[PDB]
């Protein structure tokens, strides 16, 4: 997420037309990074309320929902949004799908420190592994 | 509103349009909420409530 | 993987040099990790004498926790922007280890935060 | 051990018997199933991969049980096909030949069977050239089977992806998801329902040398990949046991046997469901 | 066979277990030089148990649990459907009486 800080030196070496407003008062440059922070929101944020994503998106309440809106219905963004608890939803995870991703994560972790091990003491590694095979 | 809105074959099929947009517009809207409100609604279409209710 | 690059270098100091470079690890960015170095016998051995506050700050910051530094924020020395967040990160490392799920309560309690949005923002 | 040691045992009074009785000459529906061995599925996917785009083309051995056809060898026939044909004009007669005696020589007793032939890129199905040779072959030589096999496709789709067809002789006089799927004389053939088998001593190296999916098991978790699969066999058995009721008033037998397999199936992916929970979830409370 | 698979797979995991745990124990004590950096990744593989013990979970899986059951019953309806049809058939083909 792109606070606008680091983008005063930014918006200073742009060419003057890429400088121009959008008749809202808000100029090219701090607009495609509003859109830029709330698709990356999207992947940190299983879901988000009005009130909270413009809170760090500067955007008051309402141009929040209206850019999440608008990122969806053209497939730049995945989720749907809840007016009546003012609630945008972005990725729900089914559980079991989420249970055999950690399986092949813990899996994957066995390996690697094996892998280790492995590469750390192999004489050790070896004599156990006859040990244990007997 | 006197040029193209005159003759009997734009100004009696023009009521069907302003009703094929708006449809489209609704359907635009819609289609990322899951709950989304009449007026809401009322207030983007800048027809009132019984009429969006109607479309 | 930047804790031996300060190990390197902290082999030989001792004394407020050594406290400075503990300072400057905790510091530091993208080190989470002080085993390596709290194991050397230049910081083992500031347990005796004045400097034993580097150690104890050294120790929290490698199995302590942020609550743990409430009660003896005083006595230790003050940590700044970037240690303190580094030690919320780690506290908030060490509850993730114990819990998968972990209520905005507890962070909210255990960081010290009176905001929801700053928490988040540090999250 | 002995019981799972049959089928690679070949006798030749039973194949006399059902050669010289010839019952497929009044029953055209004979042929049901082809039992193919894995050593004959390898080699023909990895002969019609060869060839790439090129169709490519070979023969099989085996021999008939009941209503079976077996197949425990494959071919390899040295045809030089274009991307949509092949001939096998003077040199693949000559080398079948050959091969029969040299195969005699170091002990194969099964005889030759049927041909496999490759479709690159085309599906599996018995075009009119196919059908007319094969209704040839089956002609000439009674018991006989044609195996068509798409390496294109199997190797897109990650799946072995092969038919086994039987036409049915000139005047058999006895919907539209037929046409697209096969070809235009899709009503002069039959496909046989197709099953692969292997042997002790193949599948104990197999799992010998199973060391690297481990991981791909431990979290498979059917049931949610093969849900579609799964529903797909329910609503087909539903028709199936529509059928059976029909004609109750064997295929009733059949339809049992269907759901039997579907719901052995979905209990073996409970199966998996309930020793990973035990595996990874009741651990560490 | 389908349990015997799962065995090979479970065979596996085990060994890697019983080897890390076994070179956990050995660095322990005297046995083998520690390496931090492997102590603190065998402490996060113990921290990544249990897997996923939330109740949203418990919920899908009895809720899988009870479709593969109710798909048994189904199956088993079907069997006995099958054994007393040819129950009812023999004893129409013995005791025929018109």
């Amino acid at each position: 997420i792109i606070r606008g800080n680091q983008l005063q030196e930014f918006a200073a070496m742009l060419m003057p037309h890429q400088k121009a407003t959008t008749a809202d008062g808000s100029s090219i440059l701090d607009r495609a990074v509003i859109e830029h922070n709330l698709l990356s929101a999207s992947k940190l944020y299983n879901n988000i309320t009005f009130e909270e994503l413009g809170a760090l998106l500067e955007i008051p309440a309402a141009k929040a929902e209206k850019i999440a809106s608008q990122m969806i219905t053209e497939g730049r963004m995945n989720g749907f949004i809840d007016q009546i608890d003012g609630i945008v939803h972005f990725e729900t995870r089914e559980a079991l799908p989420t249970w055999d991703k950690q399986i092949q994560s813990l899996c994957f972790q066995v390996n690697n420190l094996l892998e280790k091990i492995s590469q750390t003491a192999p004489e050790w590694t070896a004599q156990a592994m006859e040990a244990q095979m007997a | 509103h006197s040029n193209i809105m005159d003759d009997p074959f734009i100004r009696e099929h023009i009521e069907e349009l302003l009703r094929n947009i708006r449809t489209q517009v609704l359907i635009k809207l819609i289609k990322p909420y899951t709950r989304i409100h009449i007026p809401f609604i009322s207030k983007e279409l800048n027809i009132d409530v019984a009429d969006v209710e109607s479309l | 993987n930047l804790l031996e690059q300060f190990i390197l270098l902290a082999k030989g100091t001792s004394g407020s040099a050594l406290t400075a470079l503990i300072s400057q690890v905790l510091e530091a960015p993208g080190v989470y990790v002080f085993g390596e170095l709290l194991e050397l016998a230049n910081v083992q051995e500031l347990a005796e004498g004045a400097n034993a506050a580097y150690l104890q700050l050294l120790n929290l910051f490698a199995y302590g926790t942020y609550p743990d530094y409430i009660a003896n924020k005083e006595s230790l020395p003050e940590l700044s922007t970037a240690q303190q967040n580094k030690l919320k990160h780690l506290t908030i490392v060490s509850l993730a280890s114990r819990m998968k799920c972990i209520p905005y309560s507890v962070l909210l309690k255990d960081l010290e935060m009176r905001n929801l949005r700053e928490l988040e923002d540090l999250i | 051990a002995q019981s799972i040691d049959e089928i690679y045992k070949y006798d030749k009074k039973q194949q006399q018997e059902i050669l010289a009785a010839k019952p497929w000459t009044k029953d055209h529906h004979y042929f049901k199933y082809c039992k193919i061995s894995a050593l004959a599925l390898l080699k023909m996917v990895m002969h019609a991969r060869s060839g790439g785009n090129l169709a490519v083309m070979g023969l099989m051995l085996g021999k008939v049980d009941g209503e079976t056809m077996i197949i425990m060898d494959s071919f390899a026939l040295p045809v030089e096909g274009t991307e949509t044909r092949v001939n096998a004009q003077a040199a693949a007669y000559e080398y079948m030949a050959a091969y029969i005696e040299n195969a005699k020589q170091v002990g194969r007793l099964e005889n030759a069977i049927g041909w496999y032939h490759s479709h690159p890129g085309y599906g599996c199905w018995l075009s009119g050239i196919n059908v007319s040779t094969q209704m040839l072959n089956q002609q000439f030589q009674e018991p006989f089977v044609a195996v068509v096999i798409d390496p294109t496709r199997t190797i897109s789709a990650g799946k072995v992806n092969l038919g086994a067809f039987r036409t049915y002789p000139k005047g058999y006089k006895p919907p539209l998801n037929k046409i697209e799927d096969f070809g235009v004389h899709c009503k002069q053939y039959y496909a046989l329902e197709v099953s692969y088998f292997k042997s002790s001593l193949d599948r104990k190296l197999l799992e010998l040398l199973w060391n690297k999916y481990w991981v791909n098991t431990l979290s498979s978790s059917s049931l949610l990949t093969n849900a579609d699969y799964t529903t797909g066999q329910v609503f087909d058995l539903s028709e199936k046991l529509e059928q059976s009721e029909a004609q109750l008033g064997d295929k009733l037998a059949k339809a049992t046997r269907d759901s039997c397999k579907t719901t052995i199936e979905a209990i073996h992916g409970l199966m998996s469901q309930v020793i990973k929970d035990k595996l990874f979830n009741q651990i560490n409370i | 066979e389908h349990l015997i698979a799962q065995h090979s797979a479970i065979k596996m995991l085990h060994s890697r277990v019983k080897l890390i745990l076994e070179y956990v124990k050995a660095s322990e004590a005297g046995e083998v030089p520690f390496n931090h950096e492997i102590l603190r990744e065998a402490y996060a593989l113990c921290h990544c148990l249990p897997v996923l013990s939330t109740d949203k979970f418990k919920t899908d899986f009895y809720d899988q649990c009870n479709d593969v059951g109710l798909m048994a019953y189904l199956g088993t309806i079907t069997k006995t459907c099958n054994t007393m049809n040819q129950f009812v058939n023999k004893f129409n083909v013995l005791y025929d009486r018109q």
